[PDB]
């Protein structure tokens, strides 16, 4: 899947 | 959050785990290293690795 994250 | 491209590294900064990203539809001059509970799963990086 696509995947996604918090970016600092 | 943003569209994560690949995951291109991974280092352990005193205990903590943190992996080296690129973003989807951002250079890699933008590429950022990222503690692990930043990621939905990062279980699937220690995964991938740990099986080797």
């Amino acid at each position: 899947k696509v995947h996604r994250a918090r970016k600092t | 959050e943003f569209v994560v491209e690949k995951v291109l590294d991974r280092r352990v900064v005193n205990g903590k785990v943190e992996y080296f990203l690129k973003w989807k539809g951002f250079t890699d001059a933008d590429n950022t290293w990222e503690p692990e509970e930043n990621l939905d799963c990062p279980e699937l990086i220690e995964a991938f690795l740990n099986s080797q």
